[PDB]
């Protein structure tokens, strides 16, 4: 039996997405596109962090 | 301890992967044709079916959305009861009605999407034509999760 | 800081429960199906759905 | 008066079946369940398992969970007991008997089996 | 004083991890943990009472717990709290207890009952004492300088935080029921019962003294213990009653907090 | 989804593709374990390290 | 395999009272045993006489009682007449089944 | 009477065709698209451990 | 929601108060009494 | 490290010790230090308690 | 007959392959009955004739 991580806080602007973490414990990030190119990336978490994607 | 990120993180065009047995499922490349056989006994006749004689067109709002936008409203005379379809013959609007129930002297409405600025379309309903036209406005939301 | 309130669940077997909105800050509610609880000594209610 | 009434005899071959019926009278028949008792010929009585009147499900004992098959025909007020695949072994007599509340009230009159070759 | 736990009663509860990696029901189970003090102190709440008897007096060498439809008595000597290295205990009452802890990422709790047998419980935690000053330091020294920070008080006076009680739900007990020839019998043991059986229509109500149902299987009956005379407190872990709680008192919570210097 | 195959529901025939792609996303040599693919290169038998 | 064991016959002389033991061979009779009593007729016919322990048959005149006593099951039987030289039998329950006795015949002298 | 059509490879997207045939009246379908699957081909060669 | 100022007040006696965090219930496990839910933590902890 | 020991007959202690790493492996995306209450399941393995041959 | 495998007899060591041609006398579609070989072209499963 494994956990789940609580929801994170997302605000929207122009071809773009802010994201605010709050972690607890060591957590796993990471995203691809779709088509033709994935361009993949990964990394980790250990405390509350922004991103922008 | 060293073997790295699976197939199913990695892989393009969107692909799922399951194992038991080995499985790729939804990937999006290419299209499908079909063929398709109909008996005789699913038709009706063009003399039983209701007959339509004046049509007109009105359009009060219009916003080109990534969702259904439109209405539309559209007064008709039937000589009697009966089912009819409805079909778009532009290609860059779509309609989500199949099918319509008239009876008398009355009016129908529709919903529509399209990504045009400016509107010219015309509808089709049981062997009639209709003309439509409208000006559209821009949304206001940058991001959404439906394509 | 702030403090989290919350009272005791309510479990109605063979029937469907409702609730009604208040105006305390931070109000919510919400109704689940397909329950079957269990406690040290059994099942708590007959009905099994 | 409540009464019960059971078959007559009859002889057998092996591998014939035998139908032994149990008639019920008096009661509702739907109350309360019937049970059997066998009684080998100079041993005493076995408990074979009875069957609820109200839904029809047998329960068998762990020494005759074979060819024995129970039935009831609720509108005829009868209940039946049906061995199959005789043998020589399976002579003995037979009885109904009723069961109210803790109590074994009341008993039959009696069923004779006789299989020879 | 302790006036007022005199009609109350403790309970059982779920607990996430009993020692060997399994869930179980426990006598001991935790609350929510508090740590609002700078200097580093935790407060703790379970669900037995300390320092109350089963007769309603006052001794501080004793415990009581809730066994299964009956309370009994304990020793306190075998009360412990660690996380990581052990921690020391500075004060207890009721459903509450005061500690001093090491640095770690788990609590437990567990003492040891009335037939020689001990019960645990463990939850997730994460604790690290804040920082004062412009250095990190590990113990009291005998040369230095005073700064503000604050504690918790060891007081058992009323104060202004509360918490309420109320009436029990019923309790499901399946041994009372067993099986005989065709019929089902229902154990009573002094205490009334309601039951319920789907067999041959329906058959409700309730009793005080032996009885005995007709053409039924063990299976399709239910029964359970409906009459109660203490109150308890109202856990998100115990289901309700009914549909509006009933109210019958209420009970405060020592340990308030003060300013010191360090 | 090819031209070998009808099925029949409410007498109506139903034909399926062929398909206008041959993209897969398998190589020749693939390692599976316990719900996990990876796409891997393996030395030959009888040539370990 | 439980067995019930039952004397082979009792002697006694009208007017006295009369009881029965019975005893399992696998341990000691219980309230929840629920032993039964049943006479059989001479004609070769069956009745029953006292079930669960200490619930006598309607219709079965006052004379008629039973209790258990120590480990043994007991039926006692009052104002013995000729009338009673029948057979009498004690069954027991365990856990899934039944279990017969051995029988015993009474007489009157 | 036979009918062809071509539809793209997206899911959760309905799509509709016109059959017009003279004699009688037109009559509109609706198609719509949920899963497809790839499945190849697979022989062993040996095991680790 | 997580940072200075998710909740305020006019006045330590003042019985009116602001909150703005985020608050979602959750279904509850099989064969278990309880209440889960999701919320973001306090931005005045965070602050120090 | 690990040691074992045991007392003897005659109220005498007795101890051996061997070195060793421990360091258990991650299930998930995860890392976590206890057993949650609300969750998901993964499969995996252990030891059973059985003294069949 | 592929260079994905190794031999060793005698202490010597001895790897075989690939091939220089890819003709095969199989075609896509075979048939077969007691021991004989087909090369035909069956109809569609559900069109038969
Ligand atoms: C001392 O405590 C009082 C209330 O108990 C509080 O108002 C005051 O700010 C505290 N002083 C310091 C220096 O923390």
């Amino acid at each position: 039996r494994v956990p789940k991580a609580r929801n994170p806080t997302v605000t929207y602007g122009k071809n773009q997405v802010t994201m605010l973490l709050y972690p607890d414990h060591p957590t796993l990030l990471s995203y691809r596109n779709m088509g033709q190119e994935p361009n993949y990336h990964e990394e980790w978490v250990t405390h509350k962090k922004e991103v922008t994607l | 301890k060293e073997r790295g990120a699976s197939l199913q993180h990695t892989a393009p065009f969107g692909c799922q992967i399951a194992t038991n047995p080995v499985r790729a499922v939804n990937c999006a490349v290419g299209n499908i044709p079909i063929s398709i056989d109909i008996p005789d006994a699913a038709f009706t006749r063009v003399v039983d079916a209701p007959s339509v004689t004046d049509m007109s067109c009105e359009v009060p709002a219009c916003t080109h959305s990534s969702d259904f936008g439109g209405v539309a409203i559209i007064k008709y005379t039937a000589s009697k009861k009966g089912k009819c379809a409805v079909h778009s013959m532009t290609n860059a609007v779509t309609i989500r009605e199949a099918d319509v129930e008239v009876e008398g002297n009355s009016q129908l409405q529709i919903s529509f999407s399209t990504a045009l600025a400016s509107a010219e379309f015309r509808v089709q309903v049981c062997s009639t034509q209709v003309h439509c036209a409208a000006a559209c406005h821009p949304p206001k939301d940058h991001i959404v999760n439906y394509p | 800081e702030y403090k989290t309130v919350i009272p005791s669940p309510y479990v109605k077997c063979c029937g469907t429960a409702e609730c009604k909105d208040k105006s305390l800050p931070d109000y919510s509610c919400k109704v689940f199906t397909g329950v079957y609880p269990f406690m040290w000594g059994g099942a708590y209610c007959f009905c099994d759905a | 008066q409540i009464q019960l009434v059971q078959s007559g005899r009859e002889v057998k071959n092996p591998g014939e079946t035998v139908k032994i019926s149990c008639k019920a009278s008096g009661y509702t028949f739907t109350e309360y369940p019937m049970l059997w008792v066998k009684q080998a010929p100079g041993k005493g009585f076995r408990w074979m398992g009875l069957i609820y009147t109200n839904t029809g499900e047998p329960t068998y004992a762990e020494e005759f969970k074979g060819r024995f098959v129970f039935s009831l025909e609720i509108s005829a007020s009868t209940a039946y007991l049906q061995i199959n695949n005789l043998t020589n072994e399976d002579t003995a007599t037979y009885f109904c008997v009723r069961d109210y509340f803790i109590s074994l009230d009341y008993w039959g009159q009696g069923t004779t089996l006789t299989v020879s070759s | 004083n302790f006036n007022v736990y005199k009609a109350t009663r403790p309970y059982l509860a779920h607990c996430p991890d009993c020692g060997e990696g399994h869930s179980c029901h426990s006598p001991i189970a935790l609350e929510r943990i508090r740590n609002e003090a700078t200097d580093g102190t935790l407060k703790i709440q379970v669900s037995l009472q300390i320092g109350i008897k089963t007769d309603d007096s006052h001794d501080w060498t004793k415990l009581r717990y809730m066994d299964s439809h009956t309370p009994a008595d304990a020793e306190r000597a075998g009360l412990l709290v660690r996380t990581s290295a052990p921690c020391t205990i500075t004060g207890t009452m009721g459903h509450f207890i005061l500690a001093r802890c090491p640095k770690g990422e788990t609590l437990t709790v567990g003492f040891t009952d009335s037939r020689k047998i001990s019960h645990t419980c463990t939850h997730p935690f994460h604790h690290e004492p804040p920082v004062i000053g412009r250095e990190r330091f590990h113990s009291r020294p005998q040369h230095g300088k005073e700064l503000p920070c604050s504690t918790y008080v060891q007081s058992t006076a009323a104060t202004a935080e509360e918490i309420e009680v109320h009436m029990p739900p019923d309790t499901p007990d399946r041994t009372l029921m067993t099986q005989q020839s065709g019929n089902v019998k229902i154990t009573v043991n002094g205490q009334t019962v309601r039951y319920k059986c789907n067999c041959g229509g329906s058959n409700e109500g309730l009793t005080t003294t032996d009885k005995v149902i007709n053409n039924c299987k063990i299976d399709q009956c239910h029964a359970a213990v409906t009459n109660h005379k203490n109150w308890q407190y109202n856990s998100p872990l115990v289901p309700r009653n009914a549909e509006l709680g009933d109210r019958k008192g209420k009970i405060h919570i020592p340990f308030p907090l003060a300013n010191v210097t360090c | 989804a090819n031209g070998d195959h009808a099925v029949t529901v409410k007498d109506a025939k139903f034909v399926v593709g062929p398909m206008s792609s041959a993209w897969t996303p398998f190589d020749n040599k693939i390692v599976v374990y316990k719900g996990d693919v990876y796409n891997m290169d393996y030395p030959p038998f009888g040539a370990g390290r | 395999q439980a067995v019930v064991t039952q004397e082979s016959a009792l002697t006694t002389s009208p007017g006295e009272t009369v009881t029965l033991t019975c005893r399992s061979n696998i341990g000691a009779v219980t309230s929840s045993n629920c032993a039964n009593w049943v006479q059989e007729k001479p004609d070769h016919f069956f009745t029953g006489l006292i079930g669960d322990t200490n619930n006598r048959r309607s219709g079965v005149p006052a004379r008629f009682s039973g209790s258990l006593i120590g480990d043994k099951a007991a039926l006692t039987i009052t104002g013995a007449q000729t009338e009673d030289e029948a057979i009498y039998f004690c069954a027991l329950w365990y856990n899934n089944l039944w279990v017969f006795g051995g029988g015993t015949k009474l007489t009157v002298l | 009477y036979e009918h062809v059509t071509v539809i793209p490879n997206t899911v959760g997207v309905p799509y509709k065709t016109l059959v017009n045939r003279p004699g009688y009246s037109p009559m509109v379908l609706e198609m719509e698209l949920q899963s497809v699957t790839l499945e190849p081909t697979l022989s062993l060669d040996y095991i680790t451990c | 929601p997580g940072q200075f100022g998710d909740i305020q007040s006019r006045t330590p006696e003042s019985k009116d108060v602001y909150a703005n965090t985020q608050l979602v219930l959750q279904r509850p496990a099989a064969g278990t009494v309880h209440v889960p839910y999701s919320q973001a933590p306090s931005g005045f902890k965070y602050w120090l």
